[PDB]
């Protein structure tokens, strides 16, 4: 693998190490979320992430970073404040670009 | 209905 896949490898350890209890593993289904796919357009999870760069789909740390956003947003777009979803979406999206920008 | 199957209380 290349230098930047190598990168990305361990910047998504350490972001999936921020959610040990796998939300964000795989993706949603609307059997597990009524009415996602009505409500979220480009889904995204962690799964996905890692399939890309092994796939050495990513140019830059900027395209790796804009994925990791999408996967954070929709799930602030998609659950209530109040759920455990959003408020570890908003912890570690602001946790994971400190961390990717140090 | 807005929300996911379990809690995520685990």
């Amino acid at each position: 693998s290349t230098p930047i896949q190598q990168l990305l490898e361990h910047f998504l350890r350490q972001l999936q190490r921020k959610d040990p209890h796998g939300f964000f593993a795989f993706p949603v289904t609307d059997a597990i979320a009524p009415g996602y796919s009505m409500i979220i357009k480009h889904p995204m999870d962690f799964g996905t992430m890692k399939d890309k760069i092994v796939a050495n789909e990513y140019k830059s740390v900027t395209e790796f970073k804009a994925d990791f956003k999408l996967m954070c947003d929709n799930a602030m777009t998609y659950n209530r404040p109040d759920t455990v979803y959003y408020k570890l979406a908003k912890k570690i999206l602001h946790a994971g670009f400190k961390m990717m920008s140090k | 209905g807005r929300g996911k199957g379990g809690k995520g209380l685990g």
